[PDB]
This record gives structure tokens, sequence and C-alpha cells, in this order.
């Protein structure tokens, strides 16, 4: 039961540590979106970065 | 052309000098403040995002 409580504490620290990693209201690793694109050219070409859920 | 009154070339030189002075002004605030976006006057979007974050 002690190792069970330790495992549950570690798994919900993973939950909060993954959920709280935002920047400017946006996160590539919380799973809220499939990808994010950033400017790469003057004509509006984007630089794709596929999201990797954690 | 050729007149004691109007002299447009000095006006154009004053315009270029005022532009160089305004550029010196922005460079001085960027050097002393240390931020590329030191105020909402510089760029409101990045400035508001930076203050919120």
């Amino acid at each position: 039961n002690a190792l069970k409580s330790d495992f549950d504490s570690l798994r919900d620290q993973i939950t909060k540590a993954a959920s709280n990693a935002k920047f400017n209201g946006v996160s590539i690793a919380d799973g809220t979106t499939t990808k994010l694109s950033f400017l790469a050219n003057s004509d509006g070409s984007a630089f794709t970065v596929t999201a990797k859920t954690l | 052309l050729n007149s004691i009154n109007t002299n447009s070339g000095a006006l154009i030189a004053l315009q270029n000098l005022n532009s160089t002075n305004a550029e010196l002004t922005q460079v001085q605030q960027r050097i002393n403040t240390g931020k590329k976006i030191g105020s909402a006057k510089d760029n409101g979007a990045i400035w508001a995002t930076a203050k919120n974050q």
C-alpha cells in the first residue's frame, strides 16, 4: 500500500507537471493541439512543429 | 529657382536631420532601457504578452 501511494503521487505530479507547461497561453506538449506553425518567410510560409503529448 | 526667399534644399536637409535625430532617439531608449520592446509605444502585442507572462 505504501508503494501504491508513492506510485499515485508520482503519476499525479506527472499530470500537473505536464499540464502546467504553457507559454503565452500555448503549449506544444499538453495535447491541446496537434501542432503549431511559426513564420519562416516574408510571404507567410510556416515552420511546422508537430505536438508531442507528454 | 534662384531666389532670396524660398530655399527648399535647407528644408530637405532639415527633414533628413529630423529623421536621423528620431532614429538616435529610439537607439538611445533601446540602449538605456535594455529592452527591444520597452513600452506599449514600441509594439503593443509583444508588450502586452510579455507583461502578462
